[PDB]
C-alpha cells in the first residue's frame, strides 16, 4: 500500500509499505502483539472499535463505515449529513440501532 | 420570560422564514383592507404592496422569536436588517 | 427507516441541533455552523507548495536581501525598505503562516488541500481586478500594514454565534480557525502586491465582499 | 524465552500505568515515564529473572494544578499482585492497607482473574473507591490511538458553567457509559463531565461535552 507521507522537501511523498490484510476478526489480541505498532490499527467491524478502544473511536470508525459504501457507489454526499446521521447513532453512549427497537423503546411521546 | 434590549444574543439577520410569514400575514391584512403606509406606485397585487413596505421597513409588526429554554425575544422588523 | 429515523431534529435561535425533547445531538450545525448551498471546493495554499516555495512567497524581508521586497510593486517601495515595525509585523504573519501549517499538518494528514468552504475568494478578486481596471505594471498605493491590519480587522468581524462569554468565544475561534488560515493564506502582502496588485478600493471592496458573503452563509435557524 | 516477553509485557504495562496515572493528574515526570527496559529489569527483577511485582508497587502524589482545580483530590496508591489468581486475602491487605494509610482512591492490577467475594468488597469503604484493572489488557495505552481523541475531566463549577451557558439538563447531555475503557482510563464517577476535543475535517478543531451515567 502506497502511503503519503511528508517528505523534508515541503510536499507529502508515496512510499509503499507492507500492510497485512486478515481474514477473520480478533482484536484484542492483534493488539497486544509485539512487532506491530499498537497506534495504528483498523477494523471493517465497528462493535468491536466500539468495545475496544471506547465510544470516540466507536464514532469515527461509524463514519468511516458510511463514507465507505457512498465512495463506493461513485456519487458524493456532504460531511454535514453524515456527520449527523452518525452524531444521532451515538447520542446515549454505544452504538444504537436504527430500528423499531432502536428509538421506538426510549422516550420521545407516545404518538411519535 | 422577555429577555431585555442589552442581553438580546440572536441574529440581528431577518431569516426567509421571517420575511416570508412577515410577507404572507402582511399581505393578507393588506388584502383585508389594512392601512397602508407606503405611497402606491399603481400596484393591485397586495404581495406587492407588502413587497414595497418591506423594501422600506414600514411593516408596523415585532417578532417573539422563541428560545429554546422557554424564553423570548422581541425584534422588531424595523431594526432587523433584511437581506 | 432513514426518514422516520431522522425527522423531529432541527435548529434553534442558538446555533445549536437538537431534537424536539431538547437532547442536544451536535452543539453546532455541520461543526461550522454553515448551509449546504453555499460551500465551495477551495485550495489552501497553506500546505501546498514546498519549503522552498513557501519561504519563497510568504517572506517579505525589509532589512535583509534573501527575500527582499521588489520596490516597484508599490509607490512606496523606496521608503518601505528599512523599516523594523513593518517587518516584524511581516515576522508575526509568517509565524502565524507556519504555525497554521503545522496545524493543518495535524489535521489533514493525506496531503490533500481540497476542502470544500464557503466564500469564494478567487471569483472576488477577479470581479476586483475587472471592476476596478487593475492590470500588470501599475504600481499600488498599499502598504504593508493596510495589509496586515486589513487582514487583522477582518479576523474579528467574522461572526457565528452572537455571544460574547468565555465557552461562546471559544466555540466560534474554534469554529472559524480553518477559515480564518484559509483568509491568512489566500490574503498574503505577496500575493495581493505582487500578483494581484489591487489598491486601495479595490482592497476594501475586496474585505467588505468576503465579511459580507461570510455573513451570508452562516445556516438559518430553524431549518430542518 | 517466555520469561522474557513476560518481562517486556510487564513492563510495556507498567509504562502504560504510568501515562494513565500521569494523565489523572498526578506527578510524576518524563524520565520516569521514559525509563528503559533494561533499567526496569536492572531494578524489579532478582538475580535469578523473574520480576517482583511487589516492589513495583508505589504511591502518586496529586500535581500543584490538579491540587488548583480539584481541592478534594487526594493521593493514590498504586499495587499489583505476584499471584496469578487474587485471592480474598490479597483484596482484605489491599482495602485494610488503603484504610490504614488513608488513600482517597486505589488501584488495584491483577493478573487473570479475582474472586467475586473480592469485587463484592470493593465499594466497602465511602468515599474511598478501587479500580480493578487487568495486567492484559493494560498492555497498550488506548490514549495514544489515532481514533482516540482527548478527554479533560472538568470540574464542578466547569460544569454549572456549562449547563448555565448553554441551559441544558444533566440528562440533555451526550451520556457516556462507565464501561467505557477510557471512562475507566480517567476514573470517571456519576455526573461527571468530561470534554473530548476532536481534530475535525470541516472545522479544525472541534469540542464536545460528555457526561457519565
Amino acid at each position: 500500500y502506497d502511503r503519503k507521507v511528508p517528505s523534508p522537501t515541503g510536499e507529502y511523498v508515496k512510499e509503499p509499505e507492507w500492510v497485512l490484510e486478515t481474514d477473520g476478526v480478533n482484536l484484542s489480541e492483534v493488539m497486544t502483539v509485539p512487532g506491530i505498532d499498537p497506534t495504528r490499527i483498523y477494523t471493517n467491524s465497528f462493535i468491536d472499535i466500539m468495545e475496544v478502544l471506547g465510544i470516540e473511536a466507536g464514532r469515527a470508525a461509524l463514519y468511516k463505515e458510511v463514507y465507505n459504501v457512498i465512495a463506493s457507489d461513485g456519487s458524493y454526499v456532504n460531511y454535514r449529513h453524515m456527520a449527523l446521521l452518525v452524531d444521532v447513532m451515538t447520542t446515549q453512549g454505544g452504538l444504537t440501532s436504527v430500528t423499531r427497537h432502536g428509538f421506538n423503546r426510549s422516550n420521545t411521546g407516545a404518538l411519535m | 420570560k422577555a429577555i431585555p434590549k442589552d442581553q438580546r444574543a440572536t441574529t440581528p439577520y431577518m431569516t426567509k422564514y421571517e420575511r416570508a410569514r412577515i410577507l404572507g400575514t402582511r399581505a393578507l391584512q393588506i388584502s383585508m383592507n389594512a392601512p397602508v403606509f407606503v405611497d402606491l406606485e399603481g400596484e393591485t397585487d397586495p404581495l406587492r404592496i407588502a413587497m414595497k413596505e418591506l423594501a422600506e421597513k414600514k411593516i408596523p409588526l415585532v417578532i417573539r422569536r422563541y428560545l429554546p429554554d422557554g424564553s423570548f425575544e422581541d425584534w422588531s422588523v424595523e431594526e432587523l436588517i433584511v437581506d | 427507516r432513514l426518514v422516520k429515523a431522522l425527522e423531529d431534529i432541527m435548529v434553534h435561535y442558538d446555533n445549536t441541533t437538537r431534537n424536539s425533547l431538547g437532547n442536544v445531538i451536535q452543539f453546532i450545525y455541520g461543526e461550522d455552523g454553515m448551509d449546504a448551498a453555499h460551500i465551495e471546493k477551495q485550495s489552501l495554499d497553506t500546505i501546498g507548495g514546498s519549503d522552498a516555495a513557501f519561504e519563497k512567497r510568504y517572506r517579505v524581508d525589509l532589512l535583509n536581501t534573501d527575500h527582499t521586497l521588489d520596490p516597484s510593486l508599490l509607490e512606496s517601495g523606496s521608503e518601505i525598505l528599512g523599516d523594523l515595525k513593518l517587518q516584524v509585523l511581516l515576522d508575526e504573519e509568517y509565524k502565524q503562516l507556519v504555525k497554521d501549517r503545522k496545524f493543518l499538518r495535524e489535521v489533514f494528514v493525506d496531503g490533500e488541500a481540497n476542502w470544500p468552504l464557503p466564500v469564494n475568494i478567487r471569483r472576488i478578486i477577479q470581479n476586483a481586478q475587472q471592476t476596478f481596471h487593475i492590470d500588470h505594471t501599475k504600481p499600488s498605493d498599499l502598504t504593508i500594514k493596510d495589509i496586515v491590519l486589513g487582514v487583522k480587522d477582518l479576523q474579528e468581524n467574522l461572526l457565528v454565534l452572537r455571544g460574547k462569554n468565555e465557552i461562546i468565544q471559544n466555540a466560534q475561534r474554534d469554529a472559524v480557525t480553518l477559515f480564518c488560515c484559509l483568509l491568512r493564506s489566500r490574503l498574503a502582502t505577496r500575493r495581493v502586491l505582487q500578483e494581484y496588485r489591487l489598491t486601495k478600493q479595490a482592497f476594501d471592496w475586496v474585505l467588505s465582499n468576503i465579511e459580507a458573503q461570510f455573513l451570508r452563509s452562516v445556516v438559518h435557524p430553524g431549518e430542518m | 524465552q517466555e520469561n522474557e516477553r513476560n518481562i517486556s509485557r510487564l513492563w510495556r504495562a507498567f509504562r502504560t500505568v504510568k501515562e494513565m496515572v500521569k494523565d489523572r493528574g498526578y506527578f510524576i515526570t518524563q524520565e520516569e515515564v521514559e525509563l528503559p527496559l533494561e533499567d526496569f529489569k536492572a531494578k524489579y527483577c532478582d538475580s535469578m529473572g523473574r520480576p517482583q511485582r511487589k516492589m513495583m508497587s508505589f504511591q502518586a502524589n496529586p500535581t500543584e494544578e490538579s491540587i488548583s482545580k480539584f481541592p478534594d483530590m487526594g493521593s493514590l496508591w498504586v499495587e499489583f499482585c505476584d499471584e496469578p489468581s487474587v485471592g480474598v486475602k490479597t483484596m482484605k491487605t489491599f482495602v485494610i492497607h488503603i484504610q490504614e494509610k488513608n488513600f482517597q482512591t486505589g488501584i488495584f492490577v491483577y493478573q487473570n482473574n479475582i474472586t467475586p467475594s473480592a469485587m463484592k468488597l470493593v465499594p466497602s469503604i465511602p468515599p474511598a473507591t478501587i479500580e480493578t484493572f487487568n495486567e492484559a489488557a493494560l498492555v497498550v495505552n488506548i490514549t495514544h490511538h489515532e481514533l482516540v481523541p482527548k478527554h479533560i475531566r472538568l470540574s464542578s463549577d466547569e460544569k454549572r458553567e456549562l449547563l448555565k451557558r448553554y441551559r441544558l439538563k444533566e440528562s440533555q447531555l451526550p451520556r457516556i457509559q462507565r464501561a467505557d475503557p477510557v471512562a475507566l482510563y480517567l476514573g470517571l464517577k456519576r455526573g461527571e463531565v468530561v470534554k473530548i476535543i476532536r481534530k475535525s475535517e470541516t472545522s479544525g478543531r472541534y469540542a464536545s461535552y460528555r457526561i457519565c451515567m
